[PDB]
């Protein structure tokens, strides 16, 4: 480390947003499944 | 209704209940809220046990440092009359508040101050961010370094005859090493002359192409006579590990300023770990609206 | 429109003569009026047509839905928001636009709610317009001595009008000459059978006399003449309709509950505002700022989504009802049924079927019962003896009525039959269990018939015998059982014949009194085989002399008949009584029949007794017995006319099974009012016009759909398109279920209140950075929260709802202090603490420890301080610290959702446990899943920190609210436990909603 300790000030918000969206999408689907499960 | 639900004399009730009821409810709420408070306090103590006293866990919201100044402008505008003295008082008062911390009387003895190179130098590492060694030592920064804007000669600092000063300052960040641009063929025009590697350059200009002509001679004052910040005053170890720490400063005199006209002056620092933002107008650069109306 | 002169009972000029009548209105009894004179009167007073209703423009009922009690509160909230914005604009530079956004949002909420509610009431109005089938009608008037058929709108007072069986009485006539004319006075007066109209006068009451024909009535059989006495709106049913229109509407119970709810919400809102106003003035702030603080706290205490949630909630219960054929015109009339505690019903057309049907039959010294139900769902009567066959031949032959041409499609009971109601009932019973009568009749040719005589009191006829082995002649006769009994000497027992000894004569007398006491009309049928040796096949028995043996006949058996009640009438009445609903019969019919129908449907429980019954069982005068020993009472209308207010109160206060007989429509209204004077909700169920003033003044009117009148249908609040009475039970059940659900949803939308306000209060008192932003409060109150609150309506019952007693209106409210103590006091507090926890965590991880946050708002807000030192010594610019504050708003909102999970689960059930009821509600599960997906979407989608100002969160923060949620679940679980084990204890009278 030392002088080139640039990583200590970086965060991968991109990957975080990607995952959080994948999860939101999944939860939304599951929801729909439960809602329509019975009317078919 | 109105009167009864307030006080009846047969059942000896007040507001609805008897003497012994209001007490049962008050006692219940007191015990309930007491437990609530104790639980919240316990969950906050475990949080205090989760953080460190010498370093902020997250340092990403403060990666690109800001560029502030000494005068306190309401809308980033400096407007004052050269005749009426009660016009630039708000400026001098602030300026003074800032420079009043670099007094030599404050900086004295070996502890915790240490004499550093009178000429820009390189970084200085006083170890890690621990309590093993006692309170680290910070370099001394003299007032006099700033030549015509020090309030030691002309207390007013310039505002008295149409030649105001502007003390720029780099935002203090823990473990932040300032890095300047290298000498390669790609470098701005301005920066070529006087490339002291050890100095972070600060250079002001005009926002619009027209205003160039109306702005006169930008005279910068600093450590070694250069227009920048010496790398030796870094890094900053934090308040707990370096109380009595002074950050470098750079004075800027806007000599030969056109009278009775609003001038937009944008100052900007250059460097690798320095990046600007179109949303935050104080990240790395800063804007000032000077108007010496007389 | 003098109401008192319309409230009075009808008066008339019936007790007069034909000369006095013609002398008062002016008219030739044998030539009628002249055409010139007729037109002079037609233009002098107006056509014989009722005034159309007062049209209601569509823009008017839209403005109505935009107002009310809840929408008005939201309106004042929007007004306050814009006022505070104006003050901030004229007092400070760079005014934030938070208040203008909140105000336009509130206005949009009110407009959308109005559009939805209005669309529903319009849907019901369209399906309602598809029922008025008004076909023009023309009357037969005699002018200048000639007969002419002119539109009903051209009849005037004074001309001569002739009617014929099958036509409708145009105006109010004064019969001058009749020929066996009968009229159906069921809609106006409520008389189930056809009263004969005679030119002579008989009773002091105009509704009882026979010399007056009425408006909207129909002449069943016969022809008659008459002078038009009353015309146009001045008619009987005209004054009744005008009175109905000139009555007020009222105010349902659900509305009063919403009103008292707003009363409490405003009490605590203005209290917190005036108090934090004096407090802010005590801490140094200026007036200009304190005013904005007052308005802000008041607005923050207003539920924007409770309006949309409550409206959609009620609408969901209204469609379950539309699925079973129960349509409501308004939207709140869906809850009134559950709160009803006294149902005033009508007999003719509502409690009964208004159709004569063969009820009991006598044969082989044994009473037999027949099925008298619409869909024919019952018990047969043993069609295996020869006696029954002979009976079928007697009734099917000695009967002159026949089904109306072209009925080959309708069922055997609902088809049209031309004739008297007795021959029609007999024809239907024979055609029901004996096949086609048309062949049964052509199978035996009728030779000679002697019509019913006023002296003979019998109807007889001879026909050929279809026996291919017997060419003799058959003689059949029907009539009153006494007259026929005096003409027999044999009895067809099980087929064979036997003498008429006194043993069977007494069995016949007891049978006669058995069928008679049942409120039924009995007839006797007998027949005889004429000896072909004394009356050959060629001899013609002309109806002149005694060609048939009047006596020595063979009596086969009695046949009773009466109007039966609808299928689900007894079961529904029993269900209502089980739920603690007082059933009181109110009808303008004969008391001898009203009492029988009451005992048959359950109004007068078997065993209870009236004062006359006791006097008859003891053989003592009626003035000696005490009226307290009689549970049920039959109040006659004539006696009702002479009774004080206190007497009626006592009648309803001491008698549990009351039956008002021979009561006029005005008296019906008086009875409904007598029920309201005490304090109980009333539901009137009817069908004719006499029920219009009763259905209007009652808390809720139920009109029949097929058998109901247009006036009572337009003045009612609920319509039964299928004429099923069990729908009343279904309605009283749904009215309760959706009530306990409204309570749950209200507590849900009120629990979030606290974690939405507390941040601003600590902001002003403790001077810490702003915790909960405005676009987040909006994303909570109008976003995520909506689906769960809507789902709370689909919750099933916990205990039997059709078992508990009706809710008391003066004590058990919809929103009491027990709810406020839970939402605002215990759950909301925990949710607020959880939010502040996540808050401090976000600021502690970035560098701002809790000790340095108290006292920073002045510099934390200042827009020109680009160097704010944190707990570690770092310098933060203005935009950098603002980004962190916004990320704290995002996590605060997510914390709210996390605690709402446990709140929606503890709100699902009010007493029972989750491991008992169960998570069978799929909508609630979907609500939780969607509620989480929306929060993640609002935070992780790119460009949100620009549009809505919500930054992404780091996966370790999302877990700061979990412990608070589990704690909320455990606390409420133990709460809902002591209530069960300890009934009536502290936890119940303190936390049981
Ligand atoms: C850091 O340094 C500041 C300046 O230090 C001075 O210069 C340095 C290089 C050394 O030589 C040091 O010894 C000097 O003091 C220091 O601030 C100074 O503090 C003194 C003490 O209060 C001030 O003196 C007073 O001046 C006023 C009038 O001031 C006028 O000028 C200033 C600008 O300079 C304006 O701001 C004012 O509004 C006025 O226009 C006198 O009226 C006052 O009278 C008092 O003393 C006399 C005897 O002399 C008595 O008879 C009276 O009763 C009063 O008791 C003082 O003479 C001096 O103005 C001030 N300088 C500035 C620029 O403000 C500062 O405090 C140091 N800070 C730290 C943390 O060490
Ligand atoms: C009955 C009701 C059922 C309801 C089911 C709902 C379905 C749930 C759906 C999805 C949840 C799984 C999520 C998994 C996501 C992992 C993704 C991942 O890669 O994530 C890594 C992060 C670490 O982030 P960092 O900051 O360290 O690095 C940041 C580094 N950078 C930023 C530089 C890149 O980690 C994380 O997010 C941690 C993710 C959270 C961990 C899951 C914890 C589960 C909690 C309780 C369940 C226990 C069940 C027990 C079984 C009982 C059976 C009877
Ligand atoms: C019946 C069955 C139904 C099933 C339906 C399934 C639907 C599909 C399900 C999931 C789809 C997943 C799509 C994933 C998209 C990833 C986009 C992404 O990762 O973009 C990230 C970057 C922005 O990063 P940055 O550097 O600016 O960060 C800020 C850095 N700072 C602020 C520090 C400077 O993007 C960019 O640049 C470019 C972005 C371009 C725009 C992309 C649009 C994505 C928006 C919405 C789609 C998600 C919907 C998911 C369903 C949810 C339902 C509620
Ligand atoms: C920065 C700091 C943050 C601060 C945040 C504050 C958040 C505010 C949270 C909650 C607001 C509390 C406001 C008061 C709520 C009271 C509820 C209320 O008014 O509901 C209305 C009920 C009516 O109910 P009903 O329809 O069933 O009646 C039927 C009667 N029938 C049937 C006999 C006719 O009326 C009643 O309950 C009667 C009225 C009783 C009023 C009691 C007043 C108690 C208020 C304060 C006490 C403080 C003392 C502290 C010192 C303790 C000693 C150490
Ligand atoms: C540290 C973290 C703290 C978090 C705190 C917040 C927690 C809130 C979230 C979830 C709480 C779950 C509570 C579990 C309760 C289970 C109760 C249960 O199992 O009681 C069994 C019942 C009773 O049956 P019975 O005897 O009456 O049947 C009679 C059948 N006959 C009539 C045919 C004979 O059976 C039934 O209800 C039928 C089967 C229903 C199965 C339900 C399974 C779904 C459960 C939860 C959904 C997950 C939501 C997750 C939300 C996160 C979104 C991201
Ligand atoms: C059964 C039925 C199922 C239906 C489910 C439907 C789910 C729909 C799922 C996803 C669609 C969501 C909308 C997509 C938005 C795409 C926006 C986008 O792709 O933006 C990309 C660019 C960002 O570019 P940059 O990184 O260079 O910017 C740098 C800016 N610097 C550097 C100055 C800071 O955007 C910009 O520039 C400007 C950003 C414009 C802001 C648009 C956001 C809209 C705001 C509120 C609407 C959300 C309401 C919630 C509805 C919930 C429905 C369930
Ligand atoms: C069924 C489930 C539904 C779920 C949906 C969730 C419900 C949401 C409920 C309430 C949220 C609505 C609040 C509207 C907020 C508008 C904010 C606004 O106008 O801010 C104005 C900003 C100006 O900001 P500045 O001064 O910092 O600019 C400085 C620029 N300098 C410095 C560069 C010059 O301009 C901008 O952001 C420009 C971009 C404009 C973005 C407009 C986004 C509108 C979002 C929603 C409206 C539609 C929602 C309808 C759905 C209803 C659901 C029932
Ligand atoms: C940090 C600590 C974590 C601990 C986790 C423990 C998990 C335990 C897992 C399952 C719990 C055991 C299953 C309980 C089944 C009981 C079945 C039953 O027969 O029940 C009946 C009794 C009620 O009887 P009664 O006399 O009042 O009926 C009166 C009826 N009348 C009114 C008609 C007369 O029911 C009752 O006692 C119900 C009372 C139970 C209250 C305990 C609540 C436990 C808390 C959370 C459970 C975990 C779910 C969430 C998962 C989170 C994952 C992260
Ligand atoms: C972060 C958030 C944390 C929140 C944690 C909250 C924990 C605090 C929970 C409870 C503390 C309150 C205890 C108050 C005790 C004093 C009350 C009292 O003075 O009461 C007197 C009565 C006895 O009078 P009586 O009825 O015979 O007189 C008849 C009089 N007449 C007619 C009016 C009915 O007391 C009774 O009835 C007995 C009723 C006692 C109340 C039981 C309530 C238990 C509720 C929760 C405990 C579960 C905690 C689970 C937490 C798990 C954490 C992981
Ligand atoms: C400061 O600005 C002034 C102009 O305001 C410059 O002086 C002018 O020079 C022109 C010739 O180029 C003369 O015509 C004017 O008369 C001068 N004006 C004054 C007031 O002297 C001056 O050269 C500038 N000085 C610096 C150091 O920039
Ligand atoms: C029924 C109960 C016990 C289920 C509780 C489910 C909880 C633990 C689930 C629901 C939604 C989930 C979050 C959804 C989205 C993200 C963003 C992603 O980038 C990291 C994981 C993270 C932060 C998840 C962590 C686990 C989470 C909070
Ligand atoms: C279940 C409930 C009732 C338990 C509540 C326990 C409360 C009383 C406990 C939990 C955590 C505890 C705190 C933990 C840490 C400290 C720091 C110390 O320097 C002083 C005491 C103090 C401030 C404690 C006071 C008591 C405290 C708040
Ligand atoms: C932030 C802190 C200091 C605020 C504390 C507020 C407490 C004391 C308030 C919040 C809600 C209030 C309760 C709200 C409702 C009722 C029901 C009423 O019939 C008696 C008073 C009672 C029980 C109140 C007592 C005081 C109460 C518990
Ligand atoms: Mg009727
Ligand atoms: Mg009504
Ligand atoms: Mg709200």
């Amino acid at each position: 480390e030392g002088p080139d300790n640039d990583e200590r000030f970086t965060y991968d918000y991109y990957r975080l947003r990607v995952v959080g969206l994948i999860v939101a999408a999944v939860l939304c689907v599951i929801g729909i499944i439960i809602l329509l499960a019975g009317k078919c | 209704g109105w009167k009864k639900f307030l006080w009846d004399s047969e059942k000896k009730e007040f507001l609805g209940r008897t003497g012994s009821s209001w007490f049962k409810i008050f006692l219940f709420y007191l015990i309930f809220y007491g437990c609530l408070a104790g639980i919240f306090i316990g969950t906050i103590q475990v949080l205090l046990l989760t953080l460190s006293d010498f370093e902020p866990k997250y340092q990403d919201r403060v990666a690109p440092p800001g560029l502030s100044h000494a005068p306190y402008a309401i809308k980033t505008e400096i407007s004052f009359s050269i005749s009426n003295p009660k016009s630039y008082e708000s400026f001098v008062k602030s300026m003074h508040k800032l420079m009043d911390l670099y007094n030599e009387s404050s900086q004295a003895g070996n502890s915790p101050f240490e004499d550093c190179s009178d000429t820009p130098a390189d970084y200085i590492k006083r170890g890690d961010l621990d309590d093993s060694q006692g309170q680290k030592k910070a370099c001394r920064f003299s007032r006099m370094w700033l030549k015509n804007c020090s309030g030691l000669d002309d207390t007013t600092y310039g505002y008295a005859e149409g030649k105001p000063c502007v003390v720029a300052k780099l935002n203090r960040i823990i473990g932040f090493y300032p890095k300047p641009l290298k000498n390669t063929t790609d470098l701005p025009e301005e920066l070529q002359a006087n490339y002291n590697q050890y100095v972070l350059p600060l250079r002001c200009a005009a926002k619009r192409e027209e205003d160039r002509e109306k702005i006169g001679s930008i005279e910068y004052f600093g450590l070694g006579g250069y227009a920048g910040f010496p790398l030796q005053y870094y890094p900053y170890y934090g308040k707990r590990l370096q109380k009595k720490y002074l950050q470098p400063l750079l004075a800027i005199q806007f000599t030969n300023l056109t009278q009775n006209m609003e001038l937009r002056i944008e100052c900007k620092v250059y460097g690798e770990n320095i990046d600007y933002s179109e949303k935050d107008r104080f990240r790395g650069r800063f804007e000032v609206k000077i108007e010496v109306k007389s | 429109d003098l109401d008192e002169l319309k409230k009075e009972v009808s008066m008339d000029d019936h007790k007069l003569s034909l000369d006095e009548l013609h002398n008062k209105y002016g008219t030739d009894l044998t030539r009628g009026l002249t055409n010139a004179r007729a037109k002079e009167i037609l233009a002098r007073d107006g056509p014989n047509s009722l005034t159309p209703p007062p049209t209601t423009p569509e823009w008017i009922k839209f403005c109505r839905q935009l107002f009310g009690g809840f929408s008005i509160l939201l309106w004042i909230g929007a007004i306050l928001c814009f006022l505070a914005y104006g003050i901030q604009a004229a007092t400070e530079d760079e005014p934030a636009n938070d208040n203008l956004y909140l105000g336009v949002v509130l206005s949009t909420v009110v407009i959308v709610t109005g559009c939805f509610s209005y669309y529903q009431e319009a849907k019901s109005s369209r399906i309602m317009d598809s029922f008025k089938n008004m076909v023009p009608q023309q009357a037969l008037v005699i002018r200048d001595g000639e007969k002419s058929t002119i539109n009903a709108e051209f009849v005037v007072a004074g001309d001569l009008v002739e009617v014929k069986g099958g036509d409708r009485i145009p105006a109010d006539l004064r019969i001058i000459s009749a020929h066996g004319c009968k009229v159906d006075n069921s809609s106006l007066t409520g008389e189930s059978e056809p009263q004969t109209r005679s030119p002579e006068f008989s009773s002091e009451n105009p509704l009882e006399t026979r010399n007056i024909a009425f408006f909207s009535t129909n002449c069943v059989e016969g022809t008659a003449r008459g002078v038009v006495v009353y015309t146009g709106d001045r008619t009987v049913m005209g004054r009744i309709a005008t009175l109905a229109s000139g009555l007020e509407v009222g105010r349902t119970p659900i509305a009063i509950e919403i009103e008292h709810f707003i009363h409490i919400i405003t009490g605590v809102a203005v209290f917190l505002g005036v108090s934090f106003f004096i407090l802010s003035l005590i801490l140094g702030y200026s007036w200009l700022e304190a005013v904005i603080f007052l308005i802000g706290i008041i607005v923050a205490n207003v539920p924007e989504g409770l309006l949309a949630t409550v409206t959609v909630c009620l609408t969901l219960t209204a469609k379950r009802m539309a699925r079973k054929n129960c349509l409501v015109k308004n939207l709140e009339a869906v809850e009134t049924l559950g709160s009803t505690s006294t149902i005033c019903s009508d007999k003719t057309g509502t409690l009964t079927q208004n159709r004569m049907t063969v009820a009991h039959m006598w044969f082989d010294n044994q009473i037999h019962e027949a099925d008298t139900t619409e869909n024919q769902s019952g018990a047969a009567f043993d069609k295996t003896s020869a006696t029954w066959s002979a009976l079928s031949r007697i009734a099917a032959l000695c009967n002159r009525a026949v089904f109306q041409a072209g009925q080959d499609n309708v069922p055997i009971l609902k088809r049209s039959v031309a004739g008297d109601a007795s021959e029609s009932a007999l024809l239907k019973c024979i055609e029901l269990c004996c096949g086609s009568v048309q062949g049964m009749r052509d199978r035996n040719p009728k030779i000679v018939e002697i019509p019913f005589n006023s002296t003979n009191k019998y109807q007889l006829s001879i026909h050929e015998n279809e026996k291919s082995s017997e060419s003799r002649y058959l003689l059949v006769m029907k009539g009153a059982p006494e007259r026929i009994l005096d003409r027999c000497s044999t009895i067809l027992l099980n087929g064979a014949e036997e003498p008429l000894k006194e043993d069977m004569k007494e069995a016949f007398q007891n049978a006669y009194l058995e069928l008679g006491g049942l409120g039924e009309r009995v007839l006797g049928f007998c027949h005889f085989a004429l000896p072909e040796d004394k009356y050959n096949e060629g001899y013609p028995f002309d109806a002149d002399e005694p060609n048939f043996p009047t006596t020595d006949l063979c009596f086969v058996g009695l046949m009773a008949m009466i109007d039966p009640p609808r299928a689900a009438v007894p079961d529904a009445v029993g269900k209502c009584r089980s739920a603690g609903i007082k059933v009181i019969m109110v009808t303008g019919d004969h008391p001898i029949t009203a009492k029988a129908i009451a005992k048959g449907v359950g109004i007068i429980s078997e065993g209870n007794e009236t004062i006359e019954d006791i006097a008859a069982r003891l053989n003592i005068p009626i003035g000696q017995v005490n009226p307290r020993d009689a549970k049920a009472c039959v109040v006659h209308g004539s006696d009702l006319k002479d009774l004080s207010t206190e007497v009626l109160d006592d009648i309803l206060h001491y008698h549990t099974e009351i039956v008002f007989a021979r009561t006029s429509p005005q008296q019906k209204l008086i009875i409904v009012e007598g029920c309201q004077r005490q304090g109980a909700i009333v539901a009137v169920t009817g069908d004719g016009v006499n029920d219009s003033p009763a259905l209007k003044k009652a808390d809720i009117g139920v009109a029949m759909g097929i058998s109901g009148s247009d006036v009572s249908k337009q003045a009612a609040d609920m319509i039964l398109l299928d004429d099923n009475f069990a729908s009343i039970v279904t309605g009283v059940e749904e009215g309760r279920l959706i009530f306990d659900n409204l309570k749950k949803s209200i507590a849900y939308t009120l629990t979030s209140n606290i974690p939405e306000i507390t941040p601003f209060l600590v902001f002003i008192i403790g001077n810490v950075p702003l915790p909960l932003g405005t676009v987040t409060i909006l994303c909570i109150d109008l976003g995520t929260d909506m689906v769960p609150a809507i789902s709370l309506a689909y919750e099933q019952a916990e205990s039997d709802i059709m078992k508990r007693q009706p809710r008391n209106p003066k004590t058990d409210k919809l929103v009491n202090e027990r709810l406020i103590s839970m939402a605002y006091g215990q759950i909301g507090m925990i949710q607020a603490l959880g939010g502040f926890f996540s808050y401090f965590v976000i600021l502690a991880e970035n560098g701002f420890l809790p000790m340095d946050l108290i006292g920073k708002r002045v510099r934390w807000d200042d827009r020109w301080i680009s160097d704010v030192e944190d707990s570690f010594g770092q310098q933060w610019t203005y935009e950098q610290r603002k980004i962190v504050e916004f990320t704290c708003h995002t996590s605060f909102f997510i914390s709210i959702v996390v605690v709402q999970w446990a709140d929606l689960i503890i709100c699902k059930t009010r007493r029972n446990s989750i491991f008992q009821q169960g998570m069978k509600n799929k909508i609630l599960i979907f609500g939780l899943f969607e509620e989480t997906a929306l929060a993640a979407f609002l935070s992780y989608c790119p460009g949100t920190d620009v549009a809505l100002r919500m930054y992404p969160l780091k996966p370790s923060w999302w877990f700061c609210a979990f412990p608070y949620s589990l704690i909320i679940f455990l606390y409420d679980e133990m709460r809902r436990f002591i209530i069960r084990r300890s009934p009536g204890g502290w936890v119940e009278q303190e936390t049981y909603y």
